[PDB]
RNA sequence: CAACCAUCAAGCCCUGGGCUUGUGUUGGGGACCCGCGGCUGCUCGCGGGCCCUGAAAAGCAGUGGCGGGCUCGCUGGCGGGUGCCAGCCGUAAAACCC
């Protein structure tokens, strides 16, 4: 699931700074001597809950490393209930290679071209079913409880 | 000045070509 | 997504077992005014109630 | 016998859902 | 370990090669070019693990199994089939004089006995043909350049070339020439 | 000795058998095989069941592998439970389903000649549903007098 | 510090700046000439244009070798193409 | 083949075709989107044709078209969808200059074979522009490929399939397109837009539109016995050795026979 | 007392239709960027100054 | 888990328009209509027509063989088997391979 979705993320990566300015530059010339929307992964905490909060977001993919895990808390919560499927992957230094940055928190599909609707879709379902319900059968508990050999012989004897 | 497609062909020495003035 | 304080979870506990009187009172010294406590009784009252419908 | 099986279908599990890299 | 990732792209490139394969063993094999015989250079570049057995032998045939191999060849009808058949792993082309005379003298290799010998020496070369009207080196590129009736005797004396493998540098007719400079 | 059945659905076009055999070998030991295709043109249905030497590694192999995204289909692996298990459940396992070309068959038959008799017979089956064609159409108005 | 650029955008997968990183690198693969630019020294090494012919000795020995020489990873086919030359 | 006889038992299927289609349908029920008119409109006479042996040859398996000499198609309220090679923005240019009378309200969509590939790979999309369109054309360098692209519930199963337009004049696509001239085009365009199509099957029994109930008889006569003489004479093999039964049928109404 | 009880998604167990703000979308998220209008303005700007 | 058929060919007629050889397509279900093969027959196959269908899903697998492999004996040779072949064809046998 991870390396499927990063493929899409891939094939919508947005663009960096050199192409950027090299596409205005373009601009500029053709009007020396057209378009539709650019659909592209939206990147950013606010904007992402934002996005969510008004239901423009198609999915979302958080972070399981944010060092103030405050940032995040509330995001899963917030995507259950509004509806919009979620999971979360390793890496912020993923999110942040992602978009053209270090590190990067959360990350959102809203909408993608005509081409990819099908497997935007099918990735949709593939998540939430099989990480979805995976994870929603066993995730209203607590964790931990990985105490080794000595921890055992220390309990025993305390 | 040499040319390319004389020294593809191999031409070697003779693909150069040398003018006594500028 | 946070969950309750201790003394939030003893007045959950209170009411559900219908010691409303203990709750108020145990409420009432937490907080040290009788509107805060009446007010918190009636959030956790209605976070009873929807656990209840959710379950 | 039965505990290699099981050994080894587990090492199989956890090649297919984290790999083998690292 | 292997993946079902891997089983599947496998098995659709076995299906899809056997199609095709089959597609040109039921077409004539007449490609578009003059019936004239014609002097072709090919280099094999990994395409696909696995190999179907037909263009299997036709590898064997040609010689070219270690990594980055070529070697030269008559244009002809039956040569022409065995490469449309071997055409994903083979990529070939018309050879430059320049070309062919640059290959041999900085990659040149003598089999005798099941050894490969660098051709170091012209008396290497003549104790080895000798008698079949070669004299040297040159005499084997202007043979290959200009092709003779020693051509087969020449091409399996000369031991399959190995090309360095470039860093970034179908038919086409002439850009075998970069591609020999680039590996060269 | 308990073998483990595991159902396989929404199979990707050919991860069928021989890589069923593969990669559920490449898990463990495999006694029985059977991906279900077609009759009428050889082509699988997209599904199968499996057959591993061992119940507890077929549940292995069917939590590792039950939601599993391959080319685009979900596959959905789970163990078919001991209890149903029908008897002819491999009753084709390891031998081709050979792909038999029905439609050329049947046009050689019609292509080889026929006997005397044989086309006596024939035209009098034919002539039979000629009259009962004739009878059936008359009601709409229409009579042919060939 | 520039190949541990080049080396970040190979990591990240950043083809395009990876394309400019190895534009600014200037290697001496595509390149044919030096990597490095060796004008002062060696202007410091020969004084005199008498200098570089008594060195030429081994410059043009050394460099008719490499005209002669296949290539290798250490020394590209381009560059010996301009030996050549 | 006799015209009178075709032309009596055309005159009977037909109004057995209004008689069925007058009955009212029996749970006393109505709809909305088919008046009784067009409820006798819009619906196929054919012709089926039996014969004696199996169609072997790929090319007489391949799909043909034939000048009928009133124009299958109804040219009322229907779309055509072409397929193009190279330039999609040329080709919409060139939809755009040309004719605005009737390729302007026929040709609904058209796509390039790069971007039809792109955009439509999904089982639900073919069917979803299967559903959406009533008739479709594609260039002889796009034929062979569309069995890939479009899958059996566009190809293999109905009769609605694309018909081979000839784009060709006698690579860089953003270069130059090398194709023949516009109007020249539109003529082509015209006559795939009105030419009956003609699939052939393996074995010995197909299927051919003939046209459609709402017409009159006497042209379904000469539309059918011109269909006849062109089957017979061009794409059937052993051309009157190997000919057997052809079935005047309607919609789902029974089918009047001929012999040959 | 179970001391560490597992939680009761009592508010998130209702899916919510419809999105939280009826502030209309402004005029900027369908129209072309004016941000990217005034880049290359002054890009064009800069190249007729050379 | 990329892309990767001829993004036009070759041959023809009556030299200017075309024609011809260029095999390729998910799997199911409907209490719908038609044609041909068989079945004494119900029916079953093949081919159509009209619909429903996330690239959907719970045995029903049935028709004859060539070679090849794993075998059982007699004398490397010869004769019977095979829910074996990532090989072929369609009733024969050949092809392929070495």
């Amino acid at each position: 699931l991870a390396a499927q979705a990063f493929k899409l993320l891939n094939k919508y990566r947005p663009e960096t700074k050199q192409e950027k300015k090299e596409r205005l530059l373009r601009e500029a010339t053709a009007i020396k001597e057209v378009s539709k929307k650019p659909y592209t992964v939206k990147y950013g905490l606010n904007h992402v809950v934002g996005l969510i909060e008004n239901k423009k977001a198609s999915l979302v993919l958080i972070a399981n490393d944010v060092d103030p895990i405050e940032l995040v808390v509330f995001l899963p919560a917030l995507c259950r209930k509004m509806g919009i499927p979620y999971a979360i992957i390793k890496g912020k230094a993923r999110l942040g290679t992602l978009v053209h940055k270090k590190t990067a928190a959360v990350v959102a599909i809203t909408e993608v071209r005509s081409e990819d609707k099908n497997e935007l879709a099918k990735l949709i379902s593939a998540v939430k079913e099989g990480y979805l319900e995976k994870v929603e059968d066993t995730r209203k508990r607590w964790g931990g409880g990985i105490m080794g050999f000595k921890a055992q012989k220390r309990e025993e004897k305390r | 000045k040499f040319d390319q497609v004389k020294d593809d062909q191999g031409a070697e020495l003779a693909a150069f070509s040398l003018e006594g003035l500028n | 997504v946070a969950g309750l304080a201790p003394y939030e979870r003893r007045v959950i506990e209170l009411l559900r077992n219908g010691k409303d009187k203990r709750a108020r009172k145990f409420s009432k010294k937490k907080l040290g005014t009788f509107g805060r406590a009446k007010r918190k009784c009636e959030e956790l009252q209605r976070i009873i109630a929807e656990s209840r419908r959710a379950h | 016998s039965k505990a290699a099986k099981g050994a080894q279908a587990k090492k199989a599990a956890q090649a297919a859902l984290k790999g083998v890299h690292s | 370990f292997k993946r079902a990732e891997k089983y599947v792209k496998e098995y659709r490139e076995q299906e899809r090669e056997k199609i095709r394969l089959a597609r040109i063993a039921k077409q004539q094999g007449s490609f578009h070019i003059p019936a004239e015989a014609k002097l072709v250079f090919v280099i094999r570049i990994k395409g696909i693990n696995k190999i179907p057995p037909k263009p299997r032998k036709i590898l064997q045939l040609l010689r070219l199994r270690q990594i980055n191999n070529g070697v030269f060849v008559k244009v002809t009808k039956a040569t022409a089939e065995m490469i449309k058949i071997v055409e994903p792993w083979v990529a070939y082309g018309y050879p430059n004089l320049k070309s062919v005379r640059e290959l041999i003298y900085k990659r040149g290799y003598g089999k005798v006995n099941g050894q490969r010998i660098p051709l170091t020496d012209n008396a290497i070369i003549e104790e080895n043909l000798g008698k079949y009207g070669i004299i040297c080196i040159e005499d084997l590129i202007h043979e290959i350049f200009t092709v003779g009736p020693n051509f087969k005797q020449a091409a399996n004396f000369l031991w399959p070339f190995k090309l360095s493998n470039p860093n970034g540098g179908g038919n086409r007719e002439e850009h075998i020439n970069a591609l020999i400079r680039a590996m060269n | 000795s308990q073998p483990g059945v595991m159902y396989i659905a929404r199979l990707p076009h050919g991860f069928y058998e021989h890589e069923l055999r593969g990669y559920f070998s490449q898990f463990g030991e495999i006694t029985r095989l059977r991906v279900v295709r077609n009759k009428k043109t050889g082509a699988s249905r997209h599904r199968a069941f499996i057959e591993f030497a061992d119940a507890e590694v077929a549940d292995i192999a069917a939590r590792t592998m039950d939601k599993y995204l391959l080319f685009g289909h979900i596959l959905t692996c789970k163990i078919v439970p001991p209890a149903q298990v029908h008897p002819d459940l491999f009753k084709g396992a390891n031998r081709r389903f050979k792909v038999v070309p029905w439609n050329k068959m049947a046009g050689r038959q019609l292509e080889r000649p026929l006997s005397e008799s044989q086309w006596q017979v024939k035209v009098a089956k034919e002539e039979q549903r000629r009259a009962a064609r004739a009878e059936k159409l008359k009601e709409m108005g229409y009579e042919f007098e060939a | 510090a520039l190949e541990k650029k080049i080396s970040r955008a190979l990591g990240r997968g950043d083809v395009s700046n990876a394309a400019r990183l190895e534009r600014n690198a200037n290697l001496p693969e595509k390149t044919g000439k030096p990597r490095y630019t060796l004008n002062h020294i060696i202007r410091e090494r020969y004084p005199t244009f008498q200098d570089a012919l008594r060195d030429l000795d081994d410059c043009l020995s050394m460099l008719f070798l490499f005209a002669n020489l296949p290539s290798t990873t250490a020394v590209p086919a381009k560059m010996i193409a301009r030996c050549e030359r | 083949v006799d015209p009178d006889q075709t032309l009596k038992a055309c005159k009977a299927l037909l109004a057995h075709i209004k008689k069925a289609a007058a009955a009212p349908r029996p749970d006393g029920k109505q709809n909305l989107l088919a008046d009784e008119e067009s409820t006798v409109a819009e619906t196929p006479i054919w012709l089926t044709l039996t014969t004696k042996k199996h169609i072997h040859d790929s090319h007489r398996l391949q799909p043909g078209k034939i000048i009928l000499p009133h124009p299958l198609n109804t040219s009322e309220e229907i779309s055509v969808c072409l397929i193009t090679a190279d330039p999609q923005r040329f080709y919409k240019n060139a939809v755009a200059d040309e004719f605005p009378e009737d390729l302007r309200a026929k040709i609904g969509r058209v796509i390039d074979i790069s971007h039809l590939k792109a955009k439509f790979k999904a089982y639900e999309a073919q069917r979803k522009l299967f559903s959406e369109h009533d008739v479709f054309l594609a260039d002889t360098r796009i034929i062979n490929r569309l069995p890939k692209a479009l899958g059996k519930t566009f190809y293999k199963t109905t009769t609605k399939r694309p018909i081979p337009v000839v784009l060709m004049a006698q690579r860089d696509p953003l270069e130059n397109a090398n194709a023949r001239p516009i109007p020249e085009i539109v003529a082509e365009i015209r006559k795939a837009i009105g030419a009956a199509l003609v699939h052939l099957s393996p074995s010995t029994n197909t299927a051919i539109k003939v046209g459609y109930a709402n017409w009159e008889p006497e042209k379904l006569a000469a539309n059918i016995e011109t269909v006849i003489r062109e089957l017979v004479e061009r794409f059937v093999p052993q051309k009157w050795q190997n000919v057997r039964n052809f079935y005047v049928k309607g919609p789902e109404t029974a089918a009047l026979p001929i012999y040959q | 007392e179970d001391p560490y009880p597992d939680t009761v998604e009592w508010f998130t167990s209702v899916e919510e239709k419809m999105p939280l703000s009826a502030a209309p979308e402004p005029k900027r998220r369908f129209i072309p960027s004016k941000n990217e209008a005034k880049q290359i303005m002054k890009l064009v700007r800069a190249i007729r100054e050379g």
